[PDB]
């Protein structure tokens, strides 16, 4: 499945700024709901599950001022959102736990 | 917004 609006996407990433690793890990987000750094979400659009890629994200689409955010990203999983995720506007952990905010 | 840094 390809990354797109209303998909919950799991990525593994390393973030460098000026050549230094600042963060690394794995996260899941609901795509198309302004829940991720915009330039990173833009880089992810249309990517296939399994794809690995580098993205340069300027501060003006996202740490010192006006530095480039250099991401190394793997698309781990792509699935469709549940109705509850769509209503809440965010991704939920695998285990069903009905709730509101 | 994510990632939380
Ligand atoms: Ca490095
Ligand atoms: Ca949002
Ligand atoms: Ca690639
Ligand atoms: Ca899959
Ligand atoms: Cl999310
Ligand atoms: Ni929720």
């Amino acid at each position: 499945m390809k990354v797109g609006q209303d998909k919950v996407v799991t990525i593994r990433y390393t973030l460098q700024v000026e050549g230094e690793v600042l963060d690394q890990g794995e996260l899941s987000y609901l795509h198309g709901h302004r829940n991720l750094i915009p330039g990173l979400e833009e880089a992810l659009e249309g990517r296939e599950e399994g794809e690995a890629f580098q993205a340069h994200v300027p501060a003006e689409k996202a740490i010192p001022p006006h530095a480039t955010l250099d991401f190394q990203v793997e698309v781990v999983k792509v699935r469709e959102a549940t109705p509850e995720e769509l209503l809440h506007g965010h991704a939920h952990p695998s285990g069903h736990h009905h709730h509101h905010h | 917004m994510k990632p939380f840094i």
